[PDB]
């Protein structure tokens, strides 16, 4: 059943933020991804297997992060890239400066 | 401001002057599936 | 090597159906009882004509044709028209879709079913390469693409008839009918 | 409507740019038809049509000057066309047709 | 009947009330821009003004509406001939190259098929067209001066409903018309050959009934186009829940 | 029976007040590619599906009699055997009332097949 | 498709007896005996029987859901009175009237004449 | 989530830096080359050519192959692909950016129209905002045609007082009007010529760091000459989908399509530039390369729509796709279908506490909750895999340790059942259990409301009716939703909320 | 409504012919300061002239729609104080029957044209289940 | 489609009087009203029961299969 935008905004209201992510995580989209520790996109190859991870053109075959985000978010980022657009996302809020 | 009617074209003019995303907003942390700052992710519980 | 296989791990049988579900998914054996995955994909939930295509030669892909009522395309429309018309010169472009624009024309004016009278015009193009004796006429080997395609139902022949019909029906008859028990023999 | 259209409209449709550098002449429409493979050409009534998917449409014939065959036009269930037009009570229950 | 053109033509008055020289001018198809009356009626024949002001003020007593038709007459000083007329045109979009001549012909051919269409798209019926566009701006004044109201956009009598046989129509001529059209192409290529009769004919067979089907079938009302937004759903699957429904 | 509920005499109910009869009717059409109405088993494929098919005769048709439900294989249909067959809609579950088999134009095998049920007024039932 | 089936409204299942006595906890001398597979018809008629007698304080019942055939009846009576035993009687009283209602009743039907 | 373990870091997205494409990075991150706009046959032979969707992307056909990194069409995240242009071309959502940033910058040597000596430009230089700086700079030198030689502080600076040209949009080109020779070159008018790509290149590839600082550029993640695409990004098979809806064909999708078209258009470019070139007869297939590399992306312009006859007409290009309603953002990210939702009729008991709710038998046991096996309910859960799934207070599934899923209703796992502390059991909706309903529109807090759970039988939601108001439902044949919370925080922020 | 009916479209030209058979001077010949208190009359939206005393011509014309001679689909209205008479042939108006009061009656005031008389004559009908619907209309 | 036997209100048995209604009206050439009453028809449930039915059955038989 759609729990749609106006549904979200009452859960924000109530501020019941761990039901908001289980609603929209949890239950439906909730897709694991690998990231550039340095250019914050998805071009990790996972093997798990052989641990070997690799990003090629950055050579992270050390700094690499896993995520929990939303599959239609994957996708979003993913159509972005696919019109030149980079959504780098990074793990620390200790902005660079 | 992508959830709210110039979706692409916000994030275009945004990709083409850089811009630094927080993550602090509400409508941020949804859409990547993260506790925001609201009632419960508003202080942190430690051991 | 892609191996791909849903073994249920602990009692592994080598193997055997596991159930589709109804709701839950994810195919439980009946044996181990155990999971497999998530599912989550519909195929009864194909693209219709509300994106989905059934090609039979190649692969098509659509150019132009412009004519959404925004902005006229007046100076662009014979902009693009003339332009993708231009482009459909470089690689040999005409004889599939002469042969195929042509087939749709000769089956349609004699009435020709859709579901057979569209099978042999894909006869015809396994026929239009591989130079086995052809002695092509073009209207020769349509004769063949004639028969098979009045094969779904005796639609428009008595196939006789439709030879009786027009042009050629003789010695160039005789080479497409020899053509035509070549290729059913042929695996 | 309808029957302004099949009757007059229809006729008047034909007769304009028709002559050509062939000019067509009257229009004659028989009742609905079946053109199917395997056998002659059937008479059709709304119920044969309605069960087995078919288009209640009939003979659009011409008169070609230098008799001819033109398409198939839908009749409206009731029209001058429809065999269900002159059908009495006792004939529409005989046709699986409500009266 | 036959075809069913649709080309609105507009009278304009620009200028407000109490604006500088309240000018009358109106727009044509096919043309980027617009026309002072009085150069359209010299263009139809009638030359010298007051018979202008004729056709369209319908007494002479009348000195108000005669008043502001002054204006009117002070653009169209410039011209008066009916070849000057026909060539303030410069026919139009079309221009660049072409001198006289070319352009004369194009404002003609556009005075005699394409403006006010309904009457008579033939030649020689130029006064009866005068004669309309003149009332046209008589019911625009009249409106101007305050006599009578704005035009009831809400009047049911004004309104027409569209049943079978008009839409059928529609569909059945674009249908013809790709037929006709096809004839054309399977009469040529044949650069000889003689007879080509039998090669001819039986096209209308297919290309007519999937056009007839495909709309009634669809609710699109345009054959593959659909761009045509006539796909608002005519033809629906008939209701059938209640003998009332 | 407030804000526009309303009670209803189950017993009037029981004697017939406000009950319906509910037909559904499934239907299904079929070089050298050609579909064909019959009682699938496999080969080497797989692609079938939950419902159950032995209510179908040869012909892959359901007789009339026949009670149906849940996600019960109505019409079994195959093309080397990729299963294509309409079941029954999920929820939905009654009795076959009629089948038929007859021929559209490009003699092709059409099949409809009629369900039949009795829907009694329930608590949920709008009036 | 939710329906429970008609036999529920006055057949027993597994684990359900007729009665089931329960020593109310705010009163004295009190008792809330639950029905099983009844309704109304007794409820009213036992609750009606037990305000007769003149050693019961209180007794009320209710059925408290539509959906299932079962009420509670609550008694109180004096003390060293057991409620059960106003039940019991209450229960006899009932069968008496009712029984002598049956012959009354047959008599007058037999003195009728069509 | 429902994945294999990882000896990658877990974490949280703390912040998302915007940016483009640099060509060499493209290069840099793809895998596939794309040679041949056809899909999979090869002699009929199915399989996939070096072409589109395959070289080392994911698959189809369930193949766990993939790069080397195996996992299959589920767990893949799509790998990007590599595509090289002949001529360069513009970027749909930056034409309007690049007209801006050209009549900003004058051509040739590549240097601002106004330096630090005009005051008007000092002001606007001292703002700390892409968004005006970009606006302010540009409002100030849009009018000023000609590239000062000297200003008065007469001072120096960049040496070539070339004239600007004015530049107008014209489908997807720009074009521009000189005004030069004095009145004595020539007679009288101007030099109205197209702006191609590659002089636009250089012009953005020699503009310095500090020219990119004053607009809204980071050097870094973006160069004004990346709004320019030379090397186009190829989106893997999960952004493009395949599979049909009868099994005996392709069934492809439409990116897919306008892929295939701006190969085709960029193929035949690279023939008439190696082969035969007739010269400005070339310059036809490179607006056709531009068109279909812009339309890709968007097919609402101003220049002319799309295809094809069928399939969805006219086609999505990623544009329709995230745009508002119905689509990623709205539809997708912000908006999901949840699992654990139930919807029906609702109806008024009198006989309900205000906070509960009457959930019908077949909902209660379609519904489940992962309780955790524990000493204090051993017990009860055991007896609930007992009842079963077709019982109302039993269960479905029983997760354990590692993940796996013990399915009831088939044959689960052996005779009288052994539940070991730390399994988990999906156990029906029971009673009392916390849950969120609610009725839309939900424009309140009120429309979402935690009810206790009373199982009854009947398929209706069973709602006290003081409980009607704040939900703003009757009964007359209104419709409810109902989510149930899947942990055990989550229940208590329900109950307690 | 339930009443309601459109029109399907009548030929034009044997009205315009009618019209210019009984006045209608043609509008190529139009003297307005000559002929002031002069009605304009409109057949399907076109000016086809001018005719003094258009309040005969008004009623030949409804007499033959009554009659049956002129089609009873087509509308003929006359703004008396506008000094115009519009006659529509078009096709798509909708369009009800209504009863007529034509004063028309010696024997006191003004009368419905159908009568007692008439009914008893439709209810025969009704009761064999010749006059019909249209025989009314006639 | 058929009389329906026993009123859905009262329960009393009413299948068994259509005939005798029908003739009560046709041949008596009485009143819908007093047809009724003379049936043992006296309260209104079980009164608009026949009064109120349309026997469809009449025309679903003239369908020739
Ligand atoms: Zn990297
Ligand atoms: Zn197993
Ligand atoms: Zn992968
Ligand atoms: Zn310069
Ligand atoms: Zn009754």
């Amino acid at each position: 059943l759609r729990f749609g935008e106006m549904e979200r905004d009452c859960m924000i209201a109530h501020g019941a933020a761990s039901f908001l992510k289980e609603r929209l995580m949890e239950a439906s989209d909730a897709f694991r991804v690998h990231i550039c520790g340095i250019c914050g996109l998805m071009t990790v190859i996972a093997k798990l297997n052989h641990n070997q991870f690799e990003c090629k053109g950055c050579d992270n075959k050390i700094d690499i992060y896993q995520i929990h985000i939303p599959y239609a978010a994957k996708l979003l980022f993913q159509e972005l890239m696919a019109m030149n657009i980079t959504p780098r996302l990074y793990t620390d809020r200790s902005r660079d400066f | 401001r992508c959830s709210f009617e110039e979706t692409v074209e916000i994030l275009f003019e945004a990709g083409a002057s850089a811009e630094l995303d927080d993550c602090r907003g509400v409508s941020e942390n949804v859409i990547l599936g993260q506790m925001a700052p609201i009632g419960t992710g508003a202080f942190d519980v430690m051991i | 090597n892609l191996n791909i296989v849903l073994t249920c791990p602990e009692c592994k049988v080598y193997p055997p159906k596991i159930v589709e579900r109804f709701s839950e998914g994810d195919v439980v054996c009946a044996l181990c009882g155990l999971v497999l995955s998530d599912k989550l994909v519909d195929t009864r939930s194909e693209w219709r004509t509300f994106e989905a295509s059934n090609p039979l030669l190649d692969g098509n892909n659509l150019s132009t044709r412009i004519g959404k009522g925004e902005t006229t395309d007046m100076r662009f429309t014979k902009e693009l028209n003339k332009a993708q018309g231009k482009n459909v010169m470089d690689k040999k472009d005409n004889e599939v879709q002469a042969a195929f624009a042509k087939i749709t024309m000769l089956c349609d004016a004699a009435e020709l079913p859709k579901i057979v009278k569209d099978c042999a015009k894909e006869a015809y193009k396994l026929c239009h390469d591989e130079k086995t004796l052809k002695g092509k006429s073009m209207e020769s080997i349509m004769a063949a693409s004639i028969l098979i395609g009045c094969r779904r139902a005796e639609v428009a022949r008595t196939f006789k008839e439709i030879q009786s019909l027009i042009h050629v029906k003789t010695k160039e008859f005789g080479k497409t009918l020899n053509i035509m028990k070549n290729i059913l023999r042929g695996k | 409507s309808f029957n302004q259209f099949v009757d007059y409209t229809l006729q008047d449709i034909i007769c304009e740019d028709s002559t050509l550098i062939i000019s067509f002449g009257k229009i004659y429409v028989t009742k609905p038809m079946v053109n199917e493979s395997d056998g002659v050409t059937h008479a059709l009534y709304p119920q044969e049509a309605r069960l087995r998917n078919l288009t209640y449409s009939s003979g659009l014939f011409v008169d070609v000057k230098k008799k001819v065959f033109i398409g198939r036009l839908p009749i409206m269930l009731r029209s001058k066309n429809c065999y269900l037009s002159e059908a009495t009570e006792s004939d529409l229950y005989k046709l699986k047709e409500c009266p | 009947k036959g075809s069913r053109f649709i080309s609105t033509l507009q009278v304009k008055l620009y200028g407000r009330e109490g604006s500088s020289a309240r000018t009358i001018k109106a727009t044509l198809p096919y043309i980027k821009q617009d026309i002072p009356i009085v150069i359209i009626f010299r263009a139809l024949g009638i030359i010298p003004d007051g018979e202008i002001l004729e056709h369209i003020c319908y007494d002479v007593n009348d000195w108000q509406m005669l008043e502001m038709l002054k204006p009117c007459v002070e653009d169209g000083f410039v011209i008066q001939d009916r070849e000057t007329a026909l060539d303030f045109i410069g026919r139009r979009g079309t221009a660049l190259g072409i001198k006289k001549e070319k352009r004369i012909q194009y404002a003609k051919d556009i005075l005699q098929k394409e403006f006010l269409p309904h009457i008579t798209q033939l030649e020689g019926f130029e006064s009866r067209k005068a004669f309309f566009l003149g009332y046209m701006i008589n019911r625009l004044l009249l409106c101007a001066l305050d006599r009578k109201d704005q035009d009831d956009r809400d009047h049911f009598g004004k309104k027409r409903l569209d049943l079978a046989g008009p839409l059928l129509a529609q569909l059945f001529k674009t249908l013809f018309k790709k037929l006709t059209k096809d004839i054309f192409r399977y009469m040529q290529r044949t650069v000889e050959e003689a007879h080509d009769f039998n090669m001819k004919l039986a096209i209308n067979a297919k290309t007519i009934t999937s056009g007839l089907k495909y709309a009634l079938a669809t609710g699109n009302w345009g054959e593959q186009k659909k761009a045509m937004s006539s796909r608002a759903g005519v033809s629906q699957v008939l209701n059938r829940y209640t003998y009332s429904s | 029976n407030q804000e526009d509920s309303m009670i209803m005499n189950q017993s009037s109910i029981d004697r017939g007040l406000f009950r319906s009869l509910f037909f559904r009717s499934y239907m299904d059409q079929e070089m050298s590619i050609t579909e064909t109405f019959e009682k699938p088993q496999r080969t080497n494929t797989l692609r079938m599906k939950h419902g159950t098919y032995d209510k179908l005769d040869d012909d892959g048709l359901i007789a009339p009699g026949v009670r149906v439900s849940g996600e019960d294989v109505i019409i079994g249909k195959t093309t080397s055997k990729r299963d294509a067959s309409t079941p029954l809609r999920s929820t939905e579950n009654g009795i076959v009332d009629q089948v038929l088999v007859t021929t559209n134009q490009d003699g092709l095998k059409f099949v409809k097949v009629r369900v039949r049920t009795t829907k009694i007024p329930q608590i949920g039932d709008k009036f | 498709m939710n329906a429970p089936d008609r036999f529920e409204l006055f057949l027993l299942g597994e684990g359900e007896s007729k009665l089931k006595i329960d020593p109310d906890t705010k009163a004295p001398n009190a008792v809330v005996i639950t029905f099983e597979k009844e309704d109304h018809t007794l409820g009213n008629l036992i609750r009606a029987e037990l305000l007769n007698d003149r050693k019961v304080l209180f007794a009320a019942y209710k059925v408290e859901h539509p959906f299932f055939a079962r009420f509670k009846l609550r008694i109180q009576t004096t003390e060293g009175y057991d409620p059960k035993d106003a039940l019991k009687n209450a229960c006899n009283s009932i069968i008496n009237k009712l029984g002598a209602l049956k012959t009354n009743f047959e008599t007058e039907w037999n003195l009728q004449t069509l | 989530v429902g994945q294999q373990y990882s000896s990658a870091p877990l974490r949280t997205v703390k912040e998302v830096q915007f940016g483009l494409f640099s060509p060499e990075e493209v290069r840099a991150i793809s895998v596939a080359k794309i040679r041949f706009p056809e899909t999979m046959d090869e002699t009929q032979t199915r399989a996939k050519i070096g072409g589109l969707n395959d070289p080392r992307l994911g698959s189809i056909d369930r193949n766990l192959k993939c790069q080397t990194c195996q996992e299959g069409m589920n767990e893949c995240p799509g790998h990007f692909g590599h595509i090289d242009l002949a001529k360069p071309v513009f970027h749909v959502g930056f034409i309007a950016k690049i007209k801006k940033v050209c009549e900003c910058v004058c051509m040739h040597c590549g240097k601002l129209l106004l330096d630090e000596h005009n005051e008007l430009m000092r002001q606007a230089l001292a703002i700390k905002d892409s968004k005006k700086r970009f606006a302010a700079i540009w409002t100030l030198c849009k009018t000023k045609m000609v590239c000062e030689t000297d200003v008065p502080s007469l001072v120096s600076r960049g040496g070539c007082g070339n004239t600007q040209p004015t530049i107008r949009k014209d489908g997807l080109k720009l074009v521009g009007s000189w005004k030069k020779d004095r009145a004595t070159g020539d007679a009288d008018e101007p030099e109205l010529r197209v702006l191609s790509t590659e002089e636009i290149l250089n012009i953005f590839k020699h503009i310095s760091v500090k020219d990119f600082t004053s607009l809204g550029f980071n050097e870094v993640f973006s160069r004004p000459e990346w709004m320019i695409l030379t090397c186009l990004p190829v989106p893997p098979p999960p952004v493009r989908p395949s599979i049909s809806f009868n099994e005996s064909q392709r069934g492809e999708d439409d990116l897919t399509f306008k892929l295939a078209d701006i190969l085709k258009a960029n193929i035949s470019l690279e023939t008439l530039e190696h082969n035969g070139a007739p010269h400005h007869a070339i310059e036809e297939a490179e607006s056709l390369l531009q068109f279909h590399v812009a339309t890709y992306m968007d097919n609402d312009i101003a220049g002319q729509p799309q295809a094809l006859q069928k399939s969805g007409r006219p086609v999505k290009s990623i544009r329709a796709r995230l745009k508002g309603k119905e689509g990623r953002i709205r539809g997708n990210l912000m908006g999901k279908r949840v699992d654990f939702s139930a919807r029906t009729v609702i109806s008024g008991d009198p006989n309900l506490e205000l906070d509960q709710v009457g959930v019908p038998k077949s909902i209660a046991k379609t519904l489940t909750y992962p309780e955790v096996v524990t000493p204090y309910n051993i017990d009860r859960l055991t007896q609930l895999v007992r009842n079963g799934p077709n019982e109302h207070p039993g269960a479905k599934y029983v997760i354990r340790d590692s993940g796996d899923r013990i399915d009831l209703r088939y044959s689960k796992r052996a005779g009288d059942i052994q539940l070991q502390y730390g399994w988990k059991v999906e156990r029906h909706i029971m009673d009392n259990d916390p849950v969120l309903f609610n009725r839309q529109p939900s424009l309140h807090k009120m429309s979402m409301m935690a009810h206790r759970v009373k199982v009854i039988p009947y398929s209706t939601f069973r709602l006290n009716l003081s409980v009607t108001s704040p939900y703003n439902a009757d009964f007359d044949g209104d419709e409810m939703n109902l989510h149930v919370p899947q942990s055990e925080e989550t229940r208590a922020e329900l109950s307690q909320l | 409504s339930l009443m309601s009916c459109i029109s399907v479209g009548t030929d034009p030209m044997p009205i315009i012919t009618f019209l210019s058979e009984w006045g209608m001077e043609p509008l190529e010949d139009y003297v307005p300061h000559q002929s002031p208190d002069a009605t304009r009359v409109f057949v399907n939206g076109v000016w086809h002239g001018v005719h003094r005393n258009p309040a005969r011509l008004m009623e030949t014309l409804r007499t033959l729609r009554r009659k049956g001679d002129i089609n009873p689909e087509v509308s003929m209205i006359r703004d008396i104080r506008e000094k115009e008479l519009k006659i529509f042939t078009d096709a798509g108006r909708v369009y009800r029957p209504l009863f007529i009061v034509e004063d028309d009656e010696s024997l006191g005031h003004k009368e419905l044209k159908v009568r007692k008389g008439h009914i008893a004559k439709l209810m025969a009908t009704e009761y064999q289940d010749e006059y019909t619907w249209s025989s009314l209309l006639n | 489609m058929i009389v329906p036997v026993r009123c859905f209100s009262c329960g009393k048995v009413v299948g068994d009087k259509w005939e005798s209604y029908l003739n009560l009206l046709q041949e008596d050439e009485l009143d819908e009203g007093t047809a009724l009453s003379r049936l043992g028809l006296k309260r209104y449930c079980c009164r608009r029961m026949i009064l109120t039915h349309v026997d469809l059955i009449e025309k679903f038989l003239r369908y020739n299969p």
